[PDB]
């Protein structure tokens, strides 16, 4: 046993964990109807990572769904593989938070987490070595950072031994989309620096970009961002689900990765992504596949690695390949970049090359890496955290229902030491 | 589970509420009989605005009210007949004659029960909702004083649920009565202190959309409820159907409203259009998106570009594709025409529904793929408030027209009171621009 | 709040009935026979106008064509919410004689057939839920 | 009157006018296209020889 | 195969026996001739309640009609639903009482004793089970009131043991309508209360309140009173009739209703009630039908419950409904208003749920409540009689038929007690 | 050969039966007319519905129950309704007037007329045997005939059969959730006598099994004829170890030797709980474990009382189904280590289990899904103690000031009655103290 429970917390949270489940049972042969249809056994050897055997020898994920009120909730199941979750697990309200941190952690949110705990009582205790937990949530959202991060702290209260990965959606520097981002991102940050073992940020504005640059697709929506974020979502967790040559858990990559307890912000990378037309004129090879990795167009994040440095690389290669391909290859990246990765650490890169690859890709490789370069997305979020709260501006919501300004100032002030420390970190050298 | 009660109050307010449930039962399929014409080949989206009270009818929740047994008698003897529900028409008998002293403390406080307590029974039958649309006017009499009094009472008994204001806000250099400005200035006193999103719309405004891009030279009341109706269906939709990431009535408070007492938005719906100009027209995003800062395509009869822009909330409705919506915004924080206060970094709230917008038989939208409807939060309401206030100024120089009110009941102090509640409002809106 | 309230009830336009106490109730609606407002036809907007309207002897006859002189009398809520005339049904039209009702004015005529079956259909819960167990398990259909 | 400057035969509300929407070769078929695992190594096998 | 015995006596009982008897063979499907054309079998089922079997498929009524004057025997037999009864129950004389109490009870009621009572003994040997005897008639008449009381005193002489209830229209405070009516009431009033077990007051002047304020209809005319009392006999008698989930007979409702012998005079109340533009919008649920049959103004005894303390409550529900609701609202609206309740007894409310709606109804409901706000109606009609009696105004007419002022001051007696025992039981403590 | 007779009296008891047997028919495979359609028939072992069932030697099977009601409508509802061929015309044994929610109408007077012809149909019952199992009594203690004339029937089976087994299923009212006002009185009359003449008394109430269906099945608003199917599953369940084939068989004689430590302490707790819904029922394992730890809960007992305010005494655990032996002994042993469920101390050895093959079938008029594993618990416990103590709360607030007393008192029972009743439920309270502690 290995188990991750999953969580979807929020619209963006519900919506991108409907488009991973899909994919994951694509890849694991769950049909619709929840039984197996599959050609290797190799995908029903590990099925008990992610799905819950109901009778019938049947197959249910180990998902909580919670949003404040039904909607994104009611389209997940309305829509494909919506069947396939145990409608006990579709916890709900009938109010709103509607980007109110505060209402989300302290008003009706705050009293339905105790049945949100319940249910992950129930399938953590209905497992013999839980792994941990992840959730899918959006900081400068609603829900998401509110019963999401207060989900955060009551699991990692309730099992503080588990890997926990949260990997949630940040605020576009471009675009605004929602006026109190910097609020609900700052407070959702101040609980996930502490508390989460490790994140993997997703940005909206650097989906857009690798969508209308890498792979054209003209208009590919939002259910296209979210199938390419849930290729990263399987792709960190295939050496888990499938074998391999190289194997490496959640455990394992969070100990190989970070540095010091509070540098554990990644950026994830899905890179055998190719055009519908230059896809007959590329050839996949893994020194390609490692030059579209580390290829800064491929950057899930608002964030860019020339303006800092690299702390730890994680590499999870998908197919049958050789060893010293990856270890060459990463080799050569380091020889060739000797500026862009920190001089402390010798041969910061850790690979992982699992047998089985991903649906339609002989080869397939995730990047995941910890760099310096979130200081620049952290400042821009405290700069406008500073400009809102020096006028006080959309503040009287969160005030007059019960926090005050001391809980912002603390957080502010816990995200400016942390935008210290990676400046610090970038800056230290090694001799 | 998401509903919504629309009270509508006073003449202005019944006929914006015969248009807007016109086009709800157009864009629900609902006949005017209350029945949906079955054809068998799922769809629960009317659960915001009609209860089904399970005969195959379904019933507005709406609650027409005036004082004045004129234009709701009408509705009751019109078309939509055996649709509204017939203790939901709540009449007076005596008129209210432009007076806030008679719709606030002589004429209404015998019919204020009753309005209150078929709220009541609509909130009782509801499972979760969401907020209170109420459609008037600050001409005077019923839209002023009974719906200010609407607002207290519902203030002090419900509380929490959203409480969206559809005002018609007087024209700056027309009208069509004379005490307005009285009317005007003792309505906000006693409607700012209980209210989370009262935004308004213009008569000039709405004339010179109809004389200009839908080629209307002599248009009437109906098109400019019409047109306030597609507002509403477009601010609503998000809570009636599927789509993109939703804003439903709790955002619209705490995205628009920065600080307590300022709580006023701006509307505007603008692929705005007729059949010849959309034919010859491509209408896409980038085009519909600055189609809206446009100080043509308002809503209200004030000048935008001398203001400083507080909030944004856009509503896309149709085949909108999200990045085209990223990158309008984006060009228009390149453009210097658009001026965006300091402390507001982010400040647009986002929001794709799927659904076409339904044109109405007769009538002088067109048929349009997309659509955008702007709530607009900035500072250009104060010169509104400024030429208003003159105006009380010059009516109160020398007590023109206060011997009715006085003689009906009210105080001599409450115009003071009222006048120096414009002016801490002026003050505020002066301080927050600076 | 009284306890014992349903719901307030209103008069023919405007007025509310005192619920709690029975002292002025000869000087409210109804009793008072000082005022006018009950002796007009239902063609006049007085009174409970809208009651007798929705009554059956009112429903049964249909309109007639519009006169000559109607374009004076058009309006603009009856030019742009644009209503064809009212089809009347035959069953409501040739009405023989009313039915079994069971309170005074329990018109049900106009109900439609959905809500008619539930009532016309005797529904006894023993019945109807102990019934042969393999008809239940597909529904049927008329 | 809006007839002269539309085509001879348009119902005005029953045609939608603007621009319509494209939509062809969304990532779903691109980051994981349905190519089982035999098709694919058939497909990457031919070349090689040369 | 239980029986019930209809017996009206004057004007009023005439009446609305008459359309008593129209409703209920609406009920039973029975035509204006006698035949049955009903569509079901639960209609055919317990159609020997009412109606004895005749040549073919005709069903005589069992009703006795009693009246001194032809003169509304000749119009309840000649109008409609007026060829169905007997002939012979039709039993009439010469003269008439008319509000003349002692004529009625001692001198010309006394003639016609003899021939009713052989009509009701047929009926009641023709019977085979004889559940009880059902009166109405009106206090505050000559024939109603005196030879009503009358034949109550009989019928209890010869049966003490079998069910009898009296539907008694009951005087009113402003209608008054008779300058004797204190004389009526108070002389019927006295042998009812030890010769019944189930009174009901119904009030000519609450059923117009109810009539006008619930139903509109600025003429509210006599039928349509008529029709509420008929509306309210049949749901009281509707379990004896048709099957139910739980049923309650008269003599359930009567163990349940009195907790002491005097203590039976009731208040009726029907509550599925709408006016003519609000049906079709209406929904006819429990708690709804609850909040409308706990109305005060819907009461048809003119006396407010709100001045009193409910003794005991009996709610007959008819249709398809689900019990829990039913008892749950039952539990709700005696937890409200726990002040309008004795404390002394749980469980005020008994309830009957039968499967058979009203025609023309989808669910209904009906009131029986023995309330002690009755007092106030008694306390009216004796202020009125010492009024009258103190100065022995219109006493010649009753003393000149054999009476002394012995039965008035007994009366007097009577009714005082009355009001003491109910007096003494909305302020009882229990401890 | 292992035969028991059910005696159904009152309404309440009339369609609980008509719920149980036509869960017996769905169980056996007996169409409504009396007979097997499986045409093809074939021998092997087809004696299980013996327990509740004889041939005619035509092929037709009528049922071992007797229905009883003193008013005529309940019981001609049956014979109207699609269950008219299955039962005998002689077993449907109707009165003419009701028993009115009195005990004294029940006991005294009307109840004296009719009880010779159910004892005599009785008598026939019990010719037509060989070996009787036992006496499956359904009344509900509301009053009337379910209250006065079954304790009058079953003093008069005391009296002629003797040693049987007595096993009853009450319908005890609830704290709060009732539909009768002389119903305390009623319920304080029966337990007096109906305390020396029974053996078990299996107690359901109706809010109780209210809070099951708006929990479990997520039935908002139910009607009776849920209630009387869960009924109906809980004796199904009991009875499925005489009627189906299984590993352990635990009977009724087998039952009451591990249930009752005293003869006066024969008041268990029903509860049947794989009761989820069809629709949340196939996303979950519904294991053994899961299924007595669900029986295990504080709210899912079937009569309102927490049994954490008491002691476990005794329990009985009825598996339905595909039930191996070892999953009942992990999941007994973890019962046994959970500290919030508290046996006695003089009762080490506080479990009876007892499998059966026969999986339960679905009803498609119902609600409960196609479950492979059940089990239902029977616990002889203190909880009671405390729904005694608010009957006696109720009673004695009404008998203070004697209302309604005088409906039994002129109509043969005597003024004393109740104080002795009262005295006697005093006693039995003071007993399970004594148990208790
Ligand atoms: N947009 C729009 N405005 C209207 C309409 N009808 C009336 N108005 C506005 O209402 C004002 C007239 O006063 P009303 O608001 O109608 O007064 P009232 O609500 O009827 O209350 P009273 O004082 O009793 O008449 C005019 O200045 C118009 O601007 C309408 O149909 N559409
Ligand atoms: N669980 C359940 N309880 C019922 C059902 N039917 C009646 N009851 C209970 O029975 C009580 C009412 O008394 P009854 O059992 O009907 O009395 P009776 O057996 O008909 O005898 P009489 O009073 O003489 O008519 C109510 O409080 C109910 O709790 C039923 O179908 N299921
Ligand atoms: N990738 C992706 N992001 C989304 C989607 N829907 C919303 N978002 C993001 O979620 C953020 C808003 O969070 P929101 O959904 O409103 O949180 P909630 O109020 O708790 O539901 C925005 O910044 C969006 O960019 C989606 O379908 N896919
Ligand atoms: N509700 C109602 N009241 C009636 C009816 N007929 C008469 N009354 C009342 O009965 C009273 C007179 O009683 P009456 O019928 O003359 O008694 P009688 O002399 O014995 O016939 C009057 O005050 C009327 O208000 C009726 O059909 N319905
Ligand atoms: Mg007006
Ligand atoms: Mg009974």
């Amino acid at each position: 046993m290995r188990e991750i429970v999953h969580m979807q917390a929020g619209q963006c949270g519900n919506q991108i964990g409907a488009k991973f489940w899909e994919v994951i049972s694509d890849e694991h042969g769950i049909d619709p109807t929840g039984t197996y249809h599959g050609d290797s056994d190799l995908q029903l050897e590990r099925i008990n990572v992610y799905y819950n055997e109901a009778t019938g020898g049947k197959y249910v994920p180990r998902a909580v769904l919670v949003d404040l009120e039904p909607g994104t909730m009611d389209s997940v199941r309305s829509g494909p593989f919506g069947q396939i979750f145990r409608p006990d697990n579709f916890v709900f309200g009938q109010s709103g938070a509607g980007n109110n941190w505060a209402k989300g952690h302290y008003t009706e949110g705050a009293e339905l987490v105790d049945s949100v705990l319940d249910v992950v009582r129930k399938e953590a205790e209905s497992c013999d070595c839980l792994q941990g937990f992840q959730l899918t949530h959006s900081l400068g959202g609603g829900t998401g950072s509110g019963m999401g991060t207060l989900l955060i702290s009551k699991i990692r209260e309730e099992y503080p031994d588990r890997i926990m990965n949260t990997f949630s959606v940040v605020p576009s520097p471009k675009v605004s989309d929602t006026v109190v981002e910097p609020y609900n991102a700052t407070l959702s940050v101040h609980q996930l620096v502490e508390n989460t073992d490790e994140t993997y940020c997703i940005d909206n504005e650097a989906l857009y970009d690798i969508c209308f640059r890498t792979l054209k697709l003209t208009t590919p929506t939002y259910g296209d961002l979210n199938h390419l974020v849930s290729a990263t979502m399987s792709g960190v967790t295939t050496c888990l689900r499938f074998p391999g040559q190289l194997n490496a858990d959640l455990r394992k990559l969070a100990v190989n990765m970070v540095p010091f307890p509070r540098l554990h912000f990644f950026m994830p990378g899905f890179a055998p992504l190719t055009s519908r037309g230059s896809q007959q004129y590329r050839a996949l090879t893994v020194p390609e596949l490692t030059q579209q990795m580390f290829d800064a167009k491929n950057m899930m994040a608002a964030c860019d690695p020339r303006h800092g440095r690299y702390l730890t690389v994680a590499a999870i290669f998908r197919g049958r390949m050789s060893m010293k391909e990856v270890d060459e290859q990463m080799l050569n990246v380091q020889n060739k970049n000797s500026s862009y990765f920190v001089e402390w650490i010798p041969n910061n890169v850790k690979t992982a090359v699992c047998d089985i690859p991903p649906r339609g890709l002989k080869m397939s490789a995730t990047f995941i890496g910890n760099s310096t370069a979130i200081q620049e997305l952290f400042k821009r979020i405290s700069e406008q955290f500073t400009a809102m709260f020096r006028r006080k501006a959309f503040l009287h919501w969160y005030t007059g229902e019960g926090m005050d300004e001391m809980e912002f100032t603390e957080a502010e002030s816990n995200m400016n030491d942390l935008v210290s420390e990676y400046q610090q970190y970038q800056d230290a050298t090694a001799e | 589970m998401r509903e919504c009660i629309s009270i509508h109050v006073g003449q202005a307010g019944v006929q914006i509420g015969n248009a807007c449930w016109e086009l709800y039962c157009l864009e629900h399929g609902i006949q005017p009989d209350g029945q949906m014409p079955s054809d068998k080949t799922g769809d629960d989206s009317f659960n915001t605005f009609f209860s089904e009270t399970g005969a195959g009818k379904h019933v507005p929740r709406a609650v027409f009210v005036d004082l004045e047994p004129t234009v709701v008698d009408e509705v009751r003897t019109g078309t939509y007949r055996q649709l509204f529900h017939p203790e939901q028409l709540i009449t007076g008998k005596e008129d209210a004659a432009n007076n806030y002293a008679r719709g606030h403390y002589t004429i209404g406080k015998e019919i204020v029960d009753l309005v209150l307590d078929r709220i009541r029974k609509l909130a009782d039958q509801c499972t979760g909702l969401q907020g209170f649309l109420i459609f008037h006017s600050f001409g005077g009499g019923t839209g002023s004083g009974f719906a200010s009094l609407l607002m207290e009472r519902l203030s002090v008994d419900y509380g929490k649920k959203s409480k969206l204001e559809f005002a018609i806000y007087p024209a700056p250099q027309i009208s069509t009565a004379v005490v307005e400005p009285y009317n005007t200035i003792l309505t906000t006193h006693t409607t700012l202190e209980h209210s989370d999103c009262a935004f308004m719309v213009d008569n000039e405004a709405i004339y010179d959309i109809c004389r200009r891009n839908l080629d209307i030279e002599r248009p009437t009341y109906t098109n400019l409820n019409r047109l306030i109706a597609q507002i509403v269906s477009s601010i609503t939709a998000s809570l009636r159907f599927d789509g993109a990431l939703n804003v439903d009535l709790t955002e619209f408070q705490t995205n628009l409203v920065p600080y307590p007492r300022i709580h006023f938005p701006l509307a505007t719906y603008a692929p705005v259009i007729s059949a010849e100009k959309a034919y010859h027209e491509q209408l896409s995003v980038a085009e519909i998106t600055n189609a809206c800062f446009e100080p043509a395509n308002q809503m209200v009869k004030c000048d935008p570009r001398h203001g400083k822009y507080m909030a944004c909330c856009m509503l896309y409705r149709g085949d909108v594709v999200p990045k085209d919506v990223n990158a309008a915004i984006a060009t228009i924080k390149t453009k210097r025409t658009i001026q965006f206060v300091d402390w507001c970094p982010t400040g647009f709230k986002v929001g794709i529904n799927y659904q076409p917008p339904t044109v109405v038989p007769g009538g002088d939208l067109a048929k349009v793929q997309r659509a955008v409807c702007m709530l607009s939060n900035t500072t250009a309401i104060a010169e509104a408030w400024a030429r208003l206030d003159h105006k009380f100024d010059l009516m109160y120089a020398k007590r023109a027209f206060v011997h009715w009110y006085v003689g009906e009941g009210m105080e001599e102090g409450e115009f003071s009171e009222a006048r120096e509640d414009l002016a801490a409002l002026e003050k505020d809106y002066e301080e927050v621009g600076v | 709040e009284v306890a014992f309230r349903s719901m307030v009830r209103g008069s023919g336009l405007g007025e509310v009935w005192t619920h709690t106490t029975d002292l002025e109730k000869f000087q409210q609606y109804g009793w008072r026979t000082t005022t006018k407002e009950d002796c007009y036809t239902p063609d006049t907007l007085i009174g409970n106008w809208n009651e007798e309207r929705f009554d059956i002897k009112r429903i049964r006859v249909p309109k007639s064509l519009p006169s000559q002189y109607d374009h004076y009398f058009d309006t603009t809520q009856k030019s742009s919410y644009v209503s064809g005339p009212k089809p009347v049904p035959k069953h409501i039209l040739h009405l023989a004689a009313r039915e079994s009702r069971s309170f005074p004015a329990s018109q049900p005529e106009l109900d439609p057939p959905a809500v008619k079956e539930r009532y016309n259909s005797f529904e006894t819960t023993s019945r109807a839920s102990y019934v042969d167990p393999k008809l239940r398990k597909n529904p049927v259909h008329q | 009157d809006q007839r002269p400057g539309l085509p001879k035969d348009l119902n005005t509300l029953e045609k939608t006018f603007g621009t319509p929407n494209i939509f062809d070769c969304s990532a779903g078929e691109l980051v994981s296209p349905a190519k089982t695992y035999q098709q694919v190594y058939v497909e990457s096998e031919e070349g090689r020889e040369l």
